């Protein structure tokens, strides 16, 4: 929380902040193995205006605490999964 | 525990997590998340000891003998560690981040980068910011003209912030 330092733990792990002190770099070799909606309506219907299928959009809903979307679709042969809150 | 014993803990959690829906032997995982309390989205890239072909996370279910329903709620999971890491960030009065890279290797590396962006403000779409990352990530390019376009929206955007 420091502006622009670099800091290293105790175990190893190295920390690079900003010039708000925020963290924006992490090293570890350590490992042990309006709003959502209307922008995701922007950019399907961006895409269908030049010409591209947006298919099978499927959502699943936990209902009512906000009730959480999981909405999903596919574009260029690809699915994509993204999730959306309603509070 | 320290704070950096906390973030450590859910790296750790993380990786297992993105590791086990990752049917194959894989030797990197590049991740990428766009969190913030409304809502946000996960992906990542694997690839395989012997190729440096990316594999995108996906296209898991439609290539190996996975569930998409499994997939999908192993998805949701990891998803909410995410979000764990972030609301770690909430308790230690720390700004939260709206982005994070989350690269690590089967040995063991493991780099993260972290961003602050206010990305649903920029109502620039998933897709669009997904065809960003890749283009400064690996060197790839989208093919069509509307999407190019819109990387480079948001290049000029990013530079101007």
């Amino acid at each position: 929380l420091k502006a622009n330092i670099e800091y290293t733990t105790p175990t190893g792990h190295i920390y690079r902040t900003d010039h708000k002190g925020r963290i924006k770099e992490v090293y570890v070799d350590n490992l042990s193995l309006k709003g959502h909606w209307y922008n995701l309506e922007k950019e399907w219907q961006e895409f269908l205006n030049s010409g591209k299928e947006v298919k099978n959009i499927k959502m699943e809903v936990k209902y009512s605490r906000p009730t959480i979307f999981k909405v999903e679709y596919e574009i260029n042969g690809e699915r994509n999964i993204r999730r959306i809150l309603n509070k | 525990m320290t704070f950096e014993e906390k973030l450590s803990k859910i790296y750790n959690e993380i990786a297992n997590e993105i590791s086990s829906m990752i049917p194959v032997e894989w030797e990197k995982v590049y991740t990428m998340a766009y969190i913030d309390d409304g809502g946000g989205e996960v992906f990542f890239n694997y690839t395989k000891p012997g190729s440096d072909d990316l594999n995108y996370y996906t296209n898991i279910p439609k290539e190996y003998n996975i569930s998409v329903q499994v997939f999908d709620d192993l998805w949701m999971d990891l998803y909410d560690l995410f979000e764990e890491l972030r609301d770690l960030f909430k308790e230690e009065d720390l700004e939260p981040w709206t982005s994070c890279e989350f690269d690590f290797t089967r040995e063991g590396e493991l780099k993260v980068s972290f961003d602050y962006i206010d990305w649903i403000n920029s109502e620039f779409g998933q897709i669009g910011r997904q065809n960003y990352y890749k283009y400064r990530k690996f060197g790839i390019l989208p093919e069509t003209e509307y999407e190019i376009n819109k990387v480079k929206e948001i290049e000029q955007y990013i530079k101007e912030l």
